């Protein structure tokens, strides 16, 4: 299992520096839904996480 | 496709309550005089309320008519009810207690308006304060868990989580910051489970001196991106009219333009008429 | 009535910490840079460090160059260097949150500082676009061994953002009814917290001497006339609306001027022009 | 003393009244003056109600 929150986490902070790297402001439509996605992404895992608290 | 306007809402028979929110200078004291004066020509059998807890009474300044905190009936219409108030004046630093107590009274008060009168509000329209929306409060019993209130609270929230009875109207402008705030709205206004599928733009220049014709671009710009990302909601698109605008003659004549998406090309003598 | 701009300060010789707030779409990233840019012309035995905690970065955008989490020099000059951070990144009372966020800047700030060998003299603080963190400084009050380690360090922040000469507050704002309505707001709020603020810049402004600016124009100036009998004891910089977005440090410097020199239309017509392309 | 307090509420009580009858959009400078004035007076009042409180 904790082999899956791996893969995410690599996902979160792969696409958050993708994300910091791109004109927020030039690529309005694209920062966003990626901020979203990253927004996604930061609560699957401690679902995941809280799992493995056991 | 989503149609781009506010007919949908402007002709419900579900919803008791509409917020409606935005920070910025962002025409939305119009857009909430707007909506509310739509909705009362298309029901007249309805009675409508539209409060303000902005201290400076600008639902007065709007109308360019003097309301106050014992709802009254707009000159010019028989449906429509103006309310100006103040909770906190007729009002433990836990996060939420300030504005449920706050919100609260409100309603309290609303009711009074509804008892001690005799006819009774249909649909009230909010219009969210320039200090924010005091919505926070919706989550106030998660973080709870005295009872008397978390007690109050449920009985409301179960009601503006009903995407039938309430949602909220987002207002905002063709602009970097003012849409970047917009998003972070509707996050908030979800981690609420409340319903928002609606946002109203302002202040499109649609120019086809110099200054206007280079506003636009940025305006057009962000424009396009807004396309992309709420194909789900209606987003009505509304013009600016040079100057201010108040009146309920001139409201009511702005305020089609929720209704029937505003076409330039087209409607645009309509635009003249309010800049004179 | 005091100096209707910035010079004050720009030439201060003892100012550390620099704020810059104002909320809604203020031109006030071009006003932080400004202000930086125009200080490191006006003291370059000194060096100037303009931070921004915006997820967005705007320091890069306004400048059209790409900045990052280790403080580097504006290519063009050799004493501005900008920074671009995210505390978030790196007991739900009010304090706890903001205090430990700005704190944490302040240590990663003087990171680049020893690790460096070269340290900055004064800083300048955009503040986010969701408003300042400010609140931590009156934390004290309404305030376990770990507890203290804070609440001394927060004491010792205080103690130096507390200091009119030492830090200061500057207000960006636009000629309207809402902006100004919450731009008192926050004075209020600065200075419920002893912090020093008596400088406010008015974006945006038209001047004009179509047809709708000349209508938009009347209400700027309405609100002009309110402010002018509203903040006597202030410096409150008046400035041009140039037509379009304004990025790229030759630019941002030929505009910053006017923070200065305070703007003149009659006069300095010609110049806005020249940005206008 | 009390009598000291009650002669400030009014002021209070009757400059809130009047603000709240004025344009503060037509009006700015005044209408913020006066909110500044009001805030003012709350502050002296609780100085005042504390001393009381004994
Ligand atoms: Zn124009």
């Amino acid at each position: 299992l904790s082999k899956k929150y791996l893969a995410k986490v690599k996902e979160r902070h792969e696409l958050k520096e993708f994300n910091n790297s791109i004109s927020a402001q030039d690529n309005y439509a694209k920062w966003t839904k990626n901020n979203r996605k990253l927004d996604s992404l930061d609560k699957e895992i401690n679902n995941l996480k809280d799992e493995i608290q056991s | 496709t989503v149609e781009p306007n506010l007919h949908s809402l402007i002709t419900s028979t579900t919803h008791k309550w509409i917020f409606v929110g935005g920070k910025g200078g962002v025409g939305k004291t119009t857009s909430s005089c707007s909506i509310a004066i739509q909705m009362a020509l298309s029901q007249p059998n309805k009675q409508f309320l539209l409060i303000s807890t902005d201290p400076a009474h600008n639902l007065s300044d709007a109308f360019g008519e003097k309301f106050g905190k014992d709802a009254r009936k707009v000159t010019g219409m028989n449906n429509l009810s103006c309310m100006e108030i103040d909770p906190s004046a007729a009002l433990g630093s836990i996060p939420g207690i300030d504005e449920a107590l706050s919100f609260m009274e409100v309603m309290k008060h609303i009711k009074r308006q509804e008892q001690g009168e005799g006819e009774t509000f249909d649909t009230v329209i909010f219009d969210t304060a320039p200090t924010g929306h005091t919505l926070r409060f919706l989550q106030l019993p998660n973080t709870l868990s005295l009872n008397e209130l978390k007690a109050n609270v449920e009985t409301i929230r179960q009601q503006f989580t009903d995407p039938d009875l309430t949602t909220f109207v987002c207002v905002c402008i063709s602009e970097f910051l003012s849409l970047y705030e917009t998003e972070r709205l509707i996050q908030e206004l979800i981690s609420y489970d409340m319903d928002v599928n609606s946002i109203i733009v302002n202040q499109l220049l649609f120019a086809e001196c110099k200054r206007c014709q280079a506003r636009w671009k940025m305006q057009k710009k962000y424009l396009d991106q807004i396309d992309e990302l709420y194909e789900d909601f209606h987003v009505v698109k509304m013009p600016l009219c040079a100057g201010e605008i108040r009146g309920l003659n001139n409201l009511t004549k702005f305020s089609q333009f929720l209704n029937k998406e505003y076409n330039p090309i087209t409607d645009g003598k309509v635009i003249y008429e309010l800049e004179d």
